[PDB]
């Protein structure tokens, strides 16, 4: 990964590639982004790392999301399988210890 | 690009990212090193910049003249941060950091525009630099000898290595004979505090002198002081940090009396309070009194009285340079003035320097302070000297700490750039480009002299590249007779920790420029 | 010749390094130095006027409007309202002679405006100014120690 | 200026009157861009300017007063005729293929001898 | 001190000012190099869009303000308008010549050294493209044809479907072949019109064999195809006739003013009636025709067209054989029309293309012409046929004009630089610096082939510059001269067989051009910009 | 004033990479989308508001398109789109517009990979050339000779329209109006729905009375009430000569100084326009009609003959006569021929409608042009309908030329994404991937088909897939108004192959020209 200068409204450099610094500098005005942020932020707090993991999940999954209400599902049945395979990989992940 | 009714990010933000902005970047490091390129070498220039309020500085440093500069590019400021790095850990070489950091970028720039990944260039970068602080220190030249005549001899050149390139560089060897004595004189720590520096308009350069103790100018002398000799030949000098003048005993004390007897009984306790702590300081021997708190009429008069020197709020600083020249104490309080917290010195003296009056403290055997008196035209003459001294300074402070010492003039870089092209010749071949561009990025400096100098720098380069390729480590440039020469034993000598943090911090400037790809800049908050 | 540099990057994108960079001057090589010597010239040719016994006087006023008749150079220097960084350097001259002697204050700006005439004809004949100061400082030795033997001695 | 009546109409019009004579340079521009006086403004504000080799031959002003507030571009375009200010109709095709050549150099086919 | 109103750069500041407008422009039009280049789409202040790959309509379009700039941009319309191609390159490989110089020169070499090495370079460059690179097309074939025009027309919008389009270039250009004097065949481009219409796909545009009029029937009376065409051309219009300035009618005896108005249309009746008399089918007219003209035409059942453009009219007159007519006066004084004037043709037909109807005069005698409609999604896409499709008709004509071809994909650029290199070590001592410098710069062109496929420029251009050597130093590997980039598979490639060929022209050209474009800017060392 | 140093003009706006690629793709979806809604049987209609005060009532695209101004130069390349379909076939408006939309989505999924736009359009012009392969093969042929099958065509190429309610009389008038404008000259066909074939609306009645001419009607009126309103049988004379003195081209200043010359010019006015009537009435006709002005004389003169005359008839509507009653429009009365005579017209009448004198010439023999007699509600009404007899002649001349057939209800579509994706699995490329995205993106169709008439979009079109993977299903498509799988051939819903044609070439195409393109610049003068 390469490193972002970001320079907030104090003019004040930043030099990273941390995620969750990224997105604090940025001025995120979006509600939903906001949101996400907000998740990313939270998830560093509790863990300490991987914020962009989850900054990128929640993308691949919100795309998805617009493909399958496109070809035709609602949106209760997206958030339901969502939640299903949620599941199933919390389920599944204690066996992928090594 | 489409409006989005909901925007993602706030009006304003700017973003660029991709090789075009790595490559602006790169082209801004250019624009700050050429900033300070003309100020480097015994042929270097000054810089005069004038501020908004209209005072111009003029220097030939280059970490003043980058800080100078109102330097906003987020990709320039690390070159004036690197050059303020290197001047705090060594103090000198404040402008080869800035041209090695904008070369290494210059070099790679080819390569960026091509796509060339940039963890590639890093790491290319990482190597060379960590093999030539290795060549650095295995070639350095050290003495194992400890002997007190070659330690002093190493010193002083060192000092006029460093000298040799600004205003005062015709007494260079002057000065640095006094520099070397300033910092032998320090104890263990060389605190920079310790060694102070006045700067007294009018005097040629040759007319500034070393203080063999603590010299600081007069400090508003009241009523009286004219009446006090001013000339001493074993003083004992009382270092104070108390208010001698009459005044409220307390900002929360008040005084109740409902008798005229116990009104005049306490102006005259007032009166006995004051004298009884000028007895106490006369009562202790000591001849010159001087105090960090303000010193009143009558007690000047009193001193005056007594045929004794008195001082009021005299600096911290040069009280603390008095009490390390002299060997006492200061004391908050009077009641206990033992001849173990008077200072002692040989000679104390005011006297007339250009239009102003100095109070002088010499033959101090036990001396660990200085004091220099720098003599000049200007203010800002005095100022760019105070400058070359204090590189001057750091320069021997660290030489102190170690005596290892390379030849200067471009002669180690071109052994460097020898040594890792050699290297790059045995390597696989895309790290083989890398590391040959970060060994022709290691000639700037001997071509900068020669340009500074106003020779023809490619005739020079391509006889020292001989030269190194045939066996020589240390020749580099001879200024003054357009050619090479050994310069190692023409004593252009220069620390090896210099070169090695310049190499370390230019590299590192360089790994940081090229591993951002992107640039996002927020609108600006309270324009005002 | 001046406002510094200008390129707005080979890409199209802005370009901005100095803040304020487009009100800002900058003047580089020959020029800046042909600059400082005339300005420096000019002042050493007012002062020049006012030496020795038929020198006359000038008449200063100050922001005020309080006149001031004098012909010591410091006190002219001091009072005239430069704005040129140079001026203000054979100001501070003028001062410093001042303060160390006390006379001669109008005698060193002369002597400084010769000098850098002289360094003038010198420059455009390709000589480096700090081989020309380097040659200064070597003739004031001289000078100083000739001074110095044609000296005499006063009860 | 946004928001006076006549403006969108006259507007209409012109696109109207460019679709049919292609020759004509209509054009509009705000009163404040080229800092028309106040009361010019608040008062005579919807004029018609003509221009013609750089002077003027037309000086039409508050236009409404005699065009009113829904003008078509039947209205304009018989307004402008009868000062004789509109160029002649010229008839041209409505629409065809496309050529896009304009003479050059060695742009001849020539006989083989 | 010189008191000029107007503004003085001096120096390493107008030089580097110089470079980088020059290296602006080049980095304009660098990402549209290349069968990996991708197109650009310029919007006009009024809305107007153009989708172009062109250098040359793209640096038009542009508006500079730069003088290096400007230069850079007349560079381009130069090769543009003698070569028809790499008009691209020509513009990147001078960019790139001058920031090398540029960068020279910083070094304190003097400017007129480098101009020098230059100008040594380029020589040896062209001997050597003359001496080593050329392939003569006659052991080819027409297949050298085809490949030239797949070649040019790849990184076009057309570069699919080159398949068809380059036997429709190869058509079109071989069918206006003709020999002038001294025995040498001439191919006149310019001469195929080019015709645009939205519609079908690109795959059903047509190659007329004949001649296509944008024009259509002057009358609805008229038939609309015509069998065995006798076209008459004129130069003249069919009105009513009108005195000059210095005549005037003056009637004294009213009964006079009757045979005067009724003259004033028969003497352009008895015109018609001659021109109709020969036997014409087919009248072609630069000026107007007025009704009465038409109604004559139509009456005698033949086709009539006015405003017939001029070069349009002459290119039907000679392939059909016809003479133009400006007037029907003989040297006898008379008003005569003779058959010998009549040109004819197998057919002349008013088809429709796409809601709209165009005049097709097909297999005209004596003189075979040609004609393309390209056929398009919209207007853009058409406008970009036009300008692909002719950039392929000027590589075939250079093709088959000079029939030496070089090899495509950058192994032009890769062996002259080794070559170059090589070289340098021969000349001088800071000439030698400056022939290497145009070595080094003549590797723009493959590195950013490279960098336009994403693929991994440095290892391609090494692998190539390694071949090159191989066959510059080996005595037996000379056919590795031919090794070019092979930007689908990132892999070098032999691309004389692989059928990537050149005009050799438009290389010589390239290199001449941006030589000398370079060495004028690099002259420069001082800008006094007068204030206006 | 400051001169501040550039290359562009100020004004000169570049954005290049990601950026402009996915600008580009989201304006073309955004134009599919703002006529998503308007496909199929049940589409609903839309307002717009003419800037120039009009109001367009429409569910046809290319109306709805063209109505809309934007700015995204992708916008206007779409709306090209459509107005180069409607021109060509002048069917499938709507279609064209959601297949480009959703082909450049499917290509935005690859640019977002490391796929290179080049692939992409490789991979998407293989597939138009299989589509194309696919359709030619899953065609049906008709029998222009048959009737009623081509009244079947028009009725369903017009059941999504407004119109669709008197489908028999839209599909009669329109099959009617083809049929008889259709002409034969010189061995060269043709059909010119544009010029002949007029189509008059006169708001007010009731749109059943609308019907096909057996002639031509204009909206004129005898130049004199004596004139003769009804002829059983005329003999027409059309001319383009003005029937009033006028002045001669050269300028003919007359001198007069005898008396009687006055007289006597005005006497041979008016005697040259009693030769020109004479001239004209020796055919002895019974109607003239010129396209310029008739002299109250001349109307008189003729009015001696009992000839009815009308003028100011416009060059269009005079060729429409001609054609109409098989007439030869004269310019110099002497020139009149016997054949010139327009014989064949069954009827002439003028008869008022409303409060407004209108032409009928409807009784012709064989005529080779018509008026087409619209009458409805209001204006916007009868613009809709026009519209819509516009989609059904255009469709009609589409099966004329063409006889290939193809099945609706987006049948086609499942069976050419079908096809290529059986074919895709023989290619193990890199390329096989954007060729089914681009096969399966033909869906949006049946998919939009469903959608508007609202029912389950993922089930009916997995079951329409699934069918579609049977051997003999390629007719199997959607009931646009009850949301069922139909066969086609049962339903009855079948479009012309040039149409599905046109509308997959233009679709692909567009999609390959939008994605060639990476950088934008705008701003610059036109320069010119
Ligand atoms: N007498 C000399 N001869 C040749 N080179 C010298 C001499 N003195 C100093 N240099 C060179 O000048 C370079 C710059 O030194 P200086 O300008 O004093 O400080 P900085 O390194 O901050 O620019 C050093 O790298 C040194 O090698
Ligand atoms: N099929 C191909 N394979 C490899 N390289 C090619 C191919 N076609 C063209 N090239 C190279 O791409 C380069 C750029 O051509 P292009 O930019 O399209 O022409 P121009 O320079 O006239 O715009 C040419 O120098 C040519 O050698
Ligand atoms: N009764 C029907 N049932 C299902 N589909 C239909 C029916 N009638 C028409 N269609 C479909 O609707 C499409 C026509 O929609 P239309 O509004 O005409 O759009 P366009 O103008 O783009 O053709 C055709 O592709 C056809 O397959
Ligand atoms: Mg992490
Ligand atoms: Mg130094
Ligand atoms: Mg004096
Ligand atoms: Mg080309
Ligand atoms: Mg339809």
């Amino acid at each position: 990964g390469m490193n972002k200068m970001v320079i907030n409204h104090l003019e004040k450099l930043f030099v990273t590639n941390d995620a969750a610094t990224i997105l604090r500098e940025l001025e995120v005005q979006h509600p939903a982004a906001k949101m996400i942020v907000m998740a990313s932020h939270m998830q560093e707090q509790e863990v300490g790392d991987g914020t962009n993991f989850v900054l990128v999940f929640a993308g691949a999954l919100l795309e998805l999301a617009e493909e399958l209400l496109r070809i035709g599902l609602s949106v209760s049945e997206v958030i339901e399988g969502y939640e299903i395979a949620c599941r199933k990989a919390h389920e599944i992940l204690p066996n992928l210890v090594c | 690009m489409m409006p989005t009714p909901v925007i993602l990010l706030k009006e304003g933000t700017d973003s660029s990212q991709g090789i075009p902005q790595l490559v602006s970047n790169i082209s801004a490091c250019q624009v700050i090193a050429e900033a300070v390129r003309t100020t480097l070498g015994p042929r270097g220039m000054d810089k005069l910049i004038v501020d908004g309020r209209g005072k111009a500085t003029i220097s030939n440093d280059g970490a003043t003249i980058l800080k100078l500069l109102d330097v906003v590019h987020p990709a320039a400021k690390t070159l004036v941060d690197i050059a303020k790095s290197q001047d705090a850990e060594v103090g000198d070489g404040t402008t080869s950091v800035t041209l090695l950091a904008a070369e290494f970028l210059k070099q790679v720039k080819p390569y960026v525009e091509e796509g060339l990944h940039p963890q590639i260039i890093i790491r290319a970068f990482r190597t060379a630099t960590q093999l030539a602080v290795n060549k650095i220190k295995e070639i350095a030249v050290t003495v194992k000898k400890a002997d007190k005549v070659e330690q002093r001899k190493l010193l002083e050149k060192c000092a006029m290595t460093a000298l040799s390139s600004k205003l005062i560089s015709q007494q260079k060897a002057f000065f640095a004979k006094m520099v070397v004595d300033a910092v032998m004189m320090l104890d263990d720590l060389l605190q920079l505090k310790m060694i102070g520096i006045k700067k007294v308009q009018g005097g040629a350069l040759e007319d500034s002198q070393l203080v063999a103790g603590v010299a600081f100018k007069k400090t508003f002398s009241y009523a009286g002081f004219e009446m006090q000799p001013k000339k001493y030949h074993n003083p004992k000098i009382a270092l104070l940090n108390v208010e001698l003048e009459l005044k409220a005993e307390k900002d929360n004390a008040e005084i109740r009396v409902h008798t005229v007897e116990d009104y005049q009984a306490i102006v005259d306790a007032e009166w006995n309070i004051l004298y009884d702590k000028l007895e106490k300081i006369h009562h202790s021997g000591a001849k010159v009194v001087l105090s960090k708190l303000p010193i009143g009429d009558v007690a000047t008069q009193y001193f005056a009285d007594r045929d004794m020197f008195c001082a009021g709020r005299v600096p911290e600083e040069d009280l603390k340079r008095t009490m390390m020249a002299c060997g006492g104490s200061i004391q908050t309080s009077v009641n206990a003035l033992s001849a173990d917290v008077l200072g002692r010195c040989q000679v104390f003296e005011e006297t007339q320097i250009g239009g102003e009056r100095y109070n002088f403290f010499t033959g101090c055997p036990k001396a660990k302070t200085c004091t220099f008196i720098l003599r000049g035209g200007a203010e800002q003459f005095m100022e760019e000297t105070e400058r070359s001294l204090h590189d001057a300074i750091m320069i021997v402070r660290r030489a102190i700490k170690n005596d290892s010492v390379v030849a200067g003039g471009g002669a180690i870089e071109m052994e460097l750039s020898k040594y890792l092209r050699d290297y790059s010749r045995t390597i696989p071949g895309k790290q083989q480009l890398l590391i040959g561009a970060y060994a022709k990025a290691l000639e700037i400096i001997p071509r900068q002299l020669c340009d500074n100098a106003g020779f023809d720098a490619t005739n020079i380069l391509n006889k020292l590249r001989a030269r190194h390729a045939q066996g020589g480590t240390w020749y580099g440039v001879d200024i003054n007779n357009e050619d090479i020469a050994d310069n190692f034993e023409a004593f252009v000598w220069e620390p090896a920790m210099v070169r090695i943090n310049a190499l370390t911090a230019a590299s590192e400037a360089a790994c940081l420029i090229v591993s951002v790809d992107e640039t996002i800049k927020n609108p600006r908050s309270t324009v005002d | 010749a001046s406002m510094g540099t200008l390129a707005f990057d080979e890409y199209g994108r802005p370009f901005l390094i100095i803040k304020d960079q487009d009100r800002k001057s900058r003047l580089m090589g020959l020029e800046a130095l042909k600059s400082h010597i005339m300005a420096a010239k000019a002042v050493a040719n007012t002062m020049r006027t006012s030496l020795g016994p038929n020198g006359l006087d000038k008449m200063m006023v100050d922001k005020d409007g309080d006149v001031t008749v004098t012909n010591d150079g410091a006190t002219i220097l001091s009072m005239m309202d430069v704005d040129h960084q140079i001026a203000k350097l054979m100001v501070e001259l003028s001062k410093s002679q001042d303060d160390e002697i006390g006379d001669g204050t109008t005698g060193v700006v002369v002597l400084a405006g010769a000098l850098l005439e002289e360094a003038e004809q010198l420059l455009d004949r390709g000589i480096h100014p700090i081989r020309i100061a380097d040659g200064y400082e070597q003739a004031a030795r001289v000078a100083i120690e000739h001074l110095d033997k044609i000296s005499d001695s006063v009860l | 200026e946004d928001g006076i009546p006549g403006t969108e109409a006259m507007n209409g019009c012109m696109i109207c009157l460019a679709a049919e004579y292609p020759a004509v340079k209509f054009c509009k521009v705000k009163s404040s861009v080229i800092g028309a006086s106040s009361q010019f403004t608040r008062n005579a504000l919807p004029a018609l300017l003509i221009y013609k080799g750089g002077e003027l031959i037309g000086n039409f002003v508050r236009v409404t007063d005699q065009l009113g507030d829904d003008f078509f571009a039947v209205d304009l375009e018989a307004f402008l005729q009868e000062f004789g200010l509109l160029p002649e109709k010229e008839v041209l095709v409505l629409t065809s293929v496309r050529n896009s050549a304009t003479c050059h150099s060695e742009d001849s086919d020539l006989e083989i001898d | 001190p010189l008191s000029v109103f107007g503004d003085r750069s001096t120096g390493e500041t107008i030089r580097s000012q110089n470079v980088m407008a020059a290296a602006s422009i080049a980095n304009i039009v660098k990402s549209s190099l290349g069968p990996v280049g991708l197109d650009k789409m310029l919007v006009d202040d009024i809305g107007d869009v153009t989708i172009t790959n062109d250098g040359a309509t793209i640096l038009k379009l542009l508006e500079v303000e730069h003088p290096a700039a400007k230069v850079l941009c007349e560079l381009a319309d130069l090769q543009d308008k003698e070569v028809g191609d790499g008009t691209t390159s020509v513009v990147i490989i001078a960019a790139e010549l001058l920031k090398n110089a540029d960068e020279l020169v910083k070094q304190k070499i003097h400017p007129t050294s480098v101009i020098s090495g230059y100008r040594l370079a380029c020589k040896e460059a062209v001997r050597y493209i003359n001496e080593n690179l050329i392939v003569n097309t006659d052991e080819l074939g027409r297949d050298c044809l085809i490949n030239a025009a797949k070649t040019s027309m790849s990184s076009k919008i057309i570069g699919i479907n080159g398949d068809f389009f380059a036997n429709m270039v190869v058509d079109a250009v071989l069918a206006i072949k003709y020999t002038d004097i001294r025995g040498q065949p001439r191919y006149p481009v310019n001469s195929v019109n080019i015709l645009k219409a939205h519609g079908r796909s690109q795959m059903e545009s047509m190659l007329i064999s004949g001649y296509a009029l944008n024009c259509v029937v002057g009358s609805q009376g008229m038939p609309k195809r015509i069998v065995n065409a006798k076209i008459a051309c004129l130069d003249f219009s069919l009105q009513k006739t009108k005195m000059k300035l210095g005549v005037q009618v003056v009637i004294t005896d009213p009964e006079k003013l009757d045979q005067i108005r009724q003259r004033e249309s028969d003497i352009t009746k008895e015109r018609i009636q001659k021109i109709l008399a020969t036997g014409a089918n087919v009248i072609l007219t630069t000026g107007g025709i007025d009704d009465m003209c038409l109604k004559y035409f139509v009456e005698a059942g033949a086709m009539a067209v006015r405003r017939v453009l001029k070069r349009d009219l002459k290119r039907i007159a000679k392939a059909s054989g016809a003479t133009i007519l400006s007037t029907l006066a003989n040297l006898e004084g008379e008003e005569t029309f003779e058959a010998a004037m009549l040109g004819q043709a197998e057919e002349v037909v008013q088809e429709r293309i796409c809601d709209d109807e165009l005049i097709l005069i097909k297999n005209t005698k004596a003189r075979t012409s040609a004609s393309i409609i390209l056929r398009g999604a919209n207007d853009f896409m058409c406008d970009e046929m036009e300008r692909s499709l002719h950039d392929a008709l000027c590589v075939v004509k250079r093709v088959l004009e000079s029939k030496s071809v070089v090899p495509g994909g950058g192994a032009v650029e890769a062996a002259l630089s080794i070559y170059l290199e090589n070289y340098a070590t021969s000349m001088g001592s800071r000439e030698q610096l400056a022939i290497a410098e145009f070595a080094r710069s003549l590797l723009v062109i493959p590195n950013t082939l490279a960098v336009n496929a994403a693929q991994d420029s440095t290892d391609l251009v090494a692998k190539l510059r390694a071949f090159h050597n191989e066959a510059q130093v080996n005595p037996e590997r000379k056919n590795l001269k031919w090794i070019g980039l092979d930007l689908s598979n990132g892999k070098p490639r032999d691309n004389k067989q692989a059928g990537v060929f050149e005009p050799t022209i438009v290389k010589v050209k390239s290199l001449k051009f941006a030589t000398e474009a370079a060495i004028t800017i690099l002259r420069i060392d001082d800008l006094i910009k007068l204030h206006p | 004033g400051h001169r501040p140093v550039l290359v562009l003009s100020q004004n000169t706006k570049r954005e290049s990479g990601r950026k402009v690629q996915s600008g580009n793709i989201n304006a073309a979806k955004t134009i599919a989308d703002i006529i998503r809604t308007c496909l199929g049987p049940k589409s609903m209609m839309k307002m717009l508001l003419d800037p120039m005060g009009g109001i367009v009532m429409t569910n046809d695209g290319n109306a709805i398109l063209r109505e809309i101004q934007v700015q995204h130069p992708a916008a206007k390349s779409m709306i090209e789109i459509s107005r180069t379909q409607d021109e060509e076939v002048g069917d499938g408006t709507t279609s064209v517009i959601i297949l480009a939309g959703e082909m450049l989505s499917v290509a935005e999924h690859f640019l977002e990979q490391q796929m290179h736009p080049t692939v992409v359009i490789s991979a998407y012009r293989k597939a138009l050339d299989d589509m194309i392969s696919t359709l030619k093969k899953i065609s049906i042929p008709v029998d222009i000779s048959d009737s009623d099958m081509m009244l079947n065509i028009i009725n369903s190429s017009i059941t999504t329209k407004a119109i669709s309610r008197w489908s028999s009389l839209a599909c009669n008038i329109a099959l009617d109006a083809v049929k008889m404008v259709q002409f034969e000259e010189n061995g060269r066909k043709e059909i010119d729905i544009k010029k002949y074939a007029r189509v008059e609306k006169i708001p007010g009645g009731i749109i059943e009375d609308s019907c096909v001419l057996r002639g031509v009607m204009i909206n004129k009126d005898v130049t004199h009430p004596r004139m003769r309103r009804y002829i059983k049988n005329p003999r027409i004379v059309l001319l383009d000569s003005s029937l009033e003195y006028k002045k001669g081209e050269s300028q003919t200043d007359i001198e007069i100084t005898r008396e009687e010359d006055f007289t006597r010019i005005l006497q041979m006015e008016e005697e040259y326009i009693q030769q020109l009537c004479e001239d004209i009435i020796q055919l002895k006709p019974d109607v003239v009609i010129t396209e310029k002005g008739i002299s109250d004389l001349a109307q008189h003169y003729l009015m001696r003959a009992n000839i009815t005359a009308i003028r100011r008839v416009r060059k269009t509507d005079n060729n429409r006569i001609a054609r109409a009653c098989g007439a030869r429009i004269v310019s110099r009365p002497e020139e009149l021929r016997e054949d010139d005579v327009g014989t064949g017209a069954g009827l002439l009448e003028i008869k008022k409608i409303g409060d407004e004198y209108f032409t009928f010439i409807t009784d012709c023999k064989d005529p080779k042009a018509c008026t087409i007699l619209l009458r409805g509600a209001s204006k916007e009404i009868l613009s809709e309908v026009e519209r819509n007899l516009q989609d059904a002649m255009q469709v009609c001349r589409n099966v004329l030329l063409d006889p290939q057939l193809v099945p609706g209800g987006g049948a086609s579509e499942m069976a050419v994404a079908h096809a290529l994706t059986e074919k895709s699995k023989a290619m193990t490329g890199v390329e096989q991937w954007p060729y089914r995205a681009v096969a399966q993106a033909l869906e949006v169709i049946p998919r939009t088909l469903i959608q508007n008439c609202g029912a389950s979009t993922i089930r009916l079109l997995t079951s329409l897939r699934a069918k579609h993977t049977q051997e003999n299903c390629e007719t199997w498509g959607v009931n646009g108004e009850t949301g069922t799988l139909v066969d086609m051939k049962e339903l009855g819903i079948w479009e012309p192959l040039a149409v599905k044609l046109q509308t997959y070439k233009t679709a692909v195409e567009t999609a390959v020209l939008l994605l060639r393109i990476d950088d934008i610049v705008s701003g610059h003068k036109k320069k010119g």
